[PDB]
């Protein structure tokens, strides 16, 4: 049962060997093309602008009136006494005093609240996932694995329980906001603690709902003498203010090189964490004793050597004639291929002392790499460093 | 006279070109603004347009009238019906050829519009118009009085000082009105005098003048009719296509160029100077923003250059060597101390 | 449809002289960048050469392995692209293709042209 | 000489799916990459030139995107007329090097 | 621009200052008299 | 916007009550501005679409042969551009977002 | 807007509205550096020794 | 950015970073993206004379 551990990173071929008696080593080549982190997301509410609904005035002429608390969002009702309103066809009343005007104002949500609305979220219990070009004996199949342990794949004999991830890290906090295809991190108030001025002036549990919480510090005010109007002084919309006062979301601010996306919520290519594996390889996929050619003399030659990010190295060997499995035990040489002539490699060592290994035995290879030419590049290191 | 500088424009014709905010959406407007220039100082700017100026619908000399294209046919209106605004209304000063001299204020964009019968033609381009004041005092609208300093301004002259733009052929111009369906065929109907090229889908034909019916073509979405004028010439616009062969058929002189001259800049109030021992206290009471440019007349001048826009009190030091003071467009003023 | 026909191939006494030709039709010939390519068994496509037009001087850039041995000499009197190969090796043999190179961006004078068109191809057999 | 790599070399699939291909470069070639195509015993065919401009004659399910050293070739719909070897071309600096090829096969 | 309908085009040098040139493919443009070319793909445009 | 004084449908007219009675104006004579002029696109029901710039108010206005009916309101008109480049008026070209 | 981060644990994010011609001297490690400038695509740079 | 030997010359060194762009679908225009006028910037922020 071969056990190993890999760096979580895209475009990084990981090449390992199973050395056991009787039969030969096996090159296992893995090439994760996408490493994704989809969390569990419960909707808490949505929010857009508001529309201050001002139901029309009742003007009582030389009499009085009394309010009626109709349960509407941020309802506010109040009776004013002593008005003398004008209209286009003149005044409305013959009793200067003893008139009355009953105002009533409420807060319903924007009619555009299907396209321009931020939806809040609680997040937890991330679920990580990967697309692998596993290779166990010339089987370059592609497949998908949810790195959770008991989530096995089974293609040919071997079963691969990729899992867990060696860190519970998320760029996504517990509280999340989604808007305009961009996922901000923000400590939104819960369904009821929506203070006036900020995110939460309107709270609707979902979008097509009918229950709305509105706290907008709404306060009516008196109408001017000779005018029919229901004035007010409310807290401005915190949605527009959040928009005027936001930091860029997470695609531009997340660490570990995360790429955030929004259908469904994910953070791909987060170059961090070690992913363990566990390979239960059967005995049917191993054959050496006289099947893989042996007893050659092709010891070693080097041609080019440069300690660079890319495969900065060309070494050649001078040699039956069957497919062997190449691998360097140490980290001083990251071979591109995993089977075989010449090889191609990357290194951080000025003077490499890497022992190239054939399925038969191992040969020594020594050289001296030059520096690289251009010292900014557009590909991450295909090799890990070493002290000296 | 004013005829020798139209001996090349008469051989031109205006054109229709795209712009992004016309009146409803993007449109092929006939008052497209190929370019705008506001490197001059006092609001005068120069608009290179598609329409022509100083000519009529056929070429004959008319004074103050703009001459545009409309879906193939040249039309005309006077100039007093055209209006253009940057942020405030501009004021057209004169027009010549493809070019127009106006007195526009500063803006983010420039819009040009007119009305013929009931439509509202308009074109708005995001070309920043720059009010570039003259002098040390920075004004926004020039003054009733002051001092005449040097200036470079877009002149009213239409003469040939030496600048030139190109003038070459137009490309074959498409016209879907020529093509119709007569129930069973495709009917190509060119206008009298000029020819039409027909690309269907196969054939490529060069109809002189004939209401021709084509078989092998059910719908008119297949065939395309291109108008062939090949008689009047155009500017090398980025919004017309380019013909095949040569496309360089003359030059056209660029009017209303940047000419040197004299412009009134404002003088500021005379500041109140209180003398003290090795000290000058300047009480500076401006009207518009003004520069304060001062130095010492020694090896190390200690150059001061500060914009001032509120009532300032600035106390400076004056040695035995001297001190120069320049408030705005006033002349230099030097001072010296004595024991 | 640009037309291109390879001609003049076959067997050779190796280490010697040989000629191939491409009798073109379908484009403005004397204002045309044209080129060759060769395809080998076990090895992909190698560019061989590119010839330039009369507004540049009928210049001809080559590849590494062929300098001084392969030479391109077109002519406008007959639309035909020649290649006079010399001192034949044992790897030079390959399926040749005459190609046209349309220029698609001229950035600061020096232009850049891909390989648009192709011929049917012909086999050159260098052995003994 | 700009040694390329035409990776992968075996990316078979089934109908209606989506597939990609890479031709990565050492030096920084701006956009002058050309993705080509080749078939059994026939001549090649220009598919995409300048990495973003599809050749006239190529069905739209191919598409290009990339710059510098990294490029792509997205097949939105692999219908079975695409059994072929795909190449990549560099025409910024001689020698005009190609990638080895990728042998897109089907069953 | 030089727009070719349902065919191809080749740039050409004109040794002017900072002379950029680019050929394009996949354009379906409009003039006042409707569309110019008819083939969806196979259209061409030149920007200099 | 979009009807006559008798309720039958009609494209680009506005109806309005003057002192008890409905009238009509064609929409090509009804102007409005914020800081510099707007450009009416369409109208339907009570609501009117417009292509206005940024400003501190809206004033909408018309005339009937001797009068000048205007109405000005201190409602803010915002120009909220798209993307990480801040324009006050769009370009002739660019990219799509 | 100039929008820059690093591809490590400490991204050290910068959000700067450049309006005049400016010059900016950033740092770029072996782990990464990002660059977003207006409406362009993101560029991403690494440093080799 | 623009260098001409004399005012009456024919050659001129022009490095403005003129980079053509893809035109919008359904439009005939020659888009470009270049650097602004260095002469104008200099004319804004220059040391006093």
């Amino acid at each position: 049962e071969h056990a190993t551990t890999m760096p979580s990173q895209a475009g990084i071929s990981y090449n390992t060997i199973v050395n056991r008696a009787g039969y030969a080593p096996l090159p296992i080549s893995i090439t994760p093309t996408k490493i994704k982190l989809i969390p569990t997301v419960n909707l808490e509410y949505v929010t857009c602008h508001y529309k201050t609904g001002m139901d029309s005035p009742a003007i009582k002429c030389c009499g009085s009136q009394e309010c009626t608390p109709t349960y509407r969002p941020d309802e506010q009702c109040k009776v004013f006494t002593g008005v003398y309103p004008f209209m286009w066809g003149g005044a409305y009343c013959f009793c200067d005093t003893e008139n009355t005007q009953v105002s009533k104002a409420y807060v319903m949500k924007s009619d555009d609240c299907l396209a321009d609305h931020a939806e809040a979220y609680k997040a937890h219990t991330a679920s990580v996932q990967a697309f692998l070009n596993i290779t166990v004996g010339e089987h370059s199949i592609v497949t998908t694995v949810y790195v959770n342990g008991e989530t096995p794949v089974n293609f040919n004999g071997v079963k691969i329980t990729a899992g867990p991830l060696s860190t519970a890290w998320t760029p996504f906090d517990r509280k999340i906001v989604q808007y305009a295809g961009e996922i901000y991190n923000y400590d939104f108030p819960e369904y009821g603690a929506g203070q006036p001025g900020a995110f939460g002036d309107i709270q609707s549990r979902t979008v097509s709902s009918s229950d709305l919480y509105a706290n907008t510090n709404l306060v009516l005010q008196r109408p001017k003498a000779g005018a029919i109007h229901v004035p007010y002084t409310q807290a401005p919309s915190g949605f527009e203010q959040w928009k005027k006062d936001k930091a860029p979301s997470l695609k531009f601010t997340a660490p570990f090189g995360c790429e955030i996306y929004t259908n469904p919520i994910r953070a791909e290519n987060c170059a961090v964490g070690s992913i363990p594996l566990a390979f239960d390889i059967p005995d049917a996929l191993f054959t050496r004793v006289s099947e893989t050619p042996t007893l050659s003399a092709a010891e070693c030659t080097l041609n080019e050597c440069v300690y660079s990010s890319d495969f900065g190295g060309i070494a050649t060997v001078k040699y039956k004639s069957g497919k062997c499995a190449v691998h360097v035990p140490s980290g001083t040489a990251t071979l591109k291929e995993a089977a075989v002539a010449t090889i191609h490699f990357s290194t951080a060592n000025i003077h490499p002392e890497f022992r190239l290994q054939i399925c038969t035995s191992y040969v020594t290879c020594k050289g001296d790499c030059h520096p690289p030419k251009d010292h900014i590049v557009t590909h991450p290191q295909y090799h890990a460093q070493t002290f000296t | 006279s004013t005829e020798e500088l139209f001996n090349e424009y008469k051989l031109t014709r205006p054109y229709m070109a795209r712009c992004i905010r016309c009146a409803v959406g993007s449109c092929h407007s006939p008052i497209a603004i190929e370019a705008v220039k506001s490197d001059g100082h006092d609001g005068y700017v120069r608009l290179q347009t598609s329409s022509q100026y100083g000519l009529d619908s056929s070429g004959n000399l008319k004074g103050r009238t703009m001459r545009y294209d409309m879906h193939g046919t040249i039309k005309e209106i006077p100039l007093h019906q055209v209006s253009l605004y940057t942020s405030r209304p501009c004021h057209i000063v004169d027009g010549h050829g493809y070019f127009l001299l106006a007195r526009c204020p500063a803006g983010d964009s420039i819009t040009m519009e007119f009305k013929k019968d009931s439509v509202r033609h308009s074109c708005s381009v995001p070309y920043e118009v720059k009010f570039n004041p003259v002098g040390r005092e920075l004004y926004t609208h020039p003054p009733e009085h002051g001092v005449e300093q040097a200036c470079q301004v877009y002149a009213h002259d239409a003469q040939n000082r030496g600048a030139y733009v190109e003038m070459h052929l137009p490309g074959s111009e498409v016209d879907s009105s020529l093509v119709s369906l007569s129930g069973s065929s495709v009917t190509v109907t060119p206008p009298d005098g000029t020819s039409a090229l027909v690309e269907c889908e196969t054939k490529i034909s060069e109809t002189i003048n004939k209401t021709k019916q084509f078989s092998q073509c059910t719908k008119k979405e297949q065939c395309r009719a291109y108008r062939l004028q090949n008689d009047k010439w155009v500017y090398n616009s980025d919004k017309l296509p380019k013909a095949a062969g040569a496309t360089l058929k003359g030059k056209l002189h660029v009017p209303f160029l940047l000419a040197d001259g004299k412009c009134t800049v404002p003088l500021a109030p005379e500041p109140m100077i209180t003398f003290g021992f090795r000290s000058v206290s300047l009480k500076l009471h401006p009207k518009n923003p003004t520069y304060l440019i001062t130095r010492q007349l020694a090896d190390e001048p200690h150059y001061t250059h500060e914009l001032i826009s509120e009532p300032a009190v600035r106390n400076f030091t004056v040695t035995e060597k001297g001190w120069e003071f320049v408030w705005g467009n006033h002349p230099p003023k030097r001072f010296w101390a004595q024991e | 449809e640009v037309q291109l026909v390879e001609s003049g191939a076959g067997l050779v006494q190796p280490g010697g002289s040989l000629r191939l030709s491409c009798a073109a039709s379908g484009f403005t010939f004397s204002d045309s960048w044209m080129s060759w390519v060769r395809q080998s068994p076990g090895k992909g496509l190698e560019w061989v050469g590119r010839i330039k037009g009369k507004p540049d001087g009928e210049t001809a850039a080559y590849a590494a392995s062929v300098k001084g041995r392969f030479s391109i000499s077109r002519d406008d009197s007959k639309n035909t692209l020649y290649l006079q190969m010399n001192s034949l090796k044992t790897e030079d043999t390959a399926v040749y293709y005459c190609t046209r190179d349309d220029r698609t961006s001229c950035r600061r004078g020096v232009c850049y042209a891909a390989f648009h068109s192709w011929g049917q191809g012909v086999l050159v057999t260098v052995s003994s | 000489d700009i040694q390329m790599t035409q990776s992968p070399s075996s990316l078979s699939a089934s109908a209606g799916d989506r597939v990609t291909l890479t031709c990565r470069a050492s030096q920084a070639i701006s956009f002058y990459l050309a993705w080509y195509q080749q078939k059994p015993g026939k001549a090649p065919k220009r598919l995409i030139y300048d990495a973003s401009e599809l050749q006239g004659g190529v069905p739209s399910r191919f598409s290009g995107s990339g710059s510098g050293t990294d490029f792509t070739l997205s097949i939105n719909s692999l219908q079975p007329e695409d059994s072929a070897t795909y190449f990549c071309l560099q025409y910024d600096s001689p020698p005009f090097t190609f990638g080895p090829g990728t042998k897109v096969e089907i069953k």
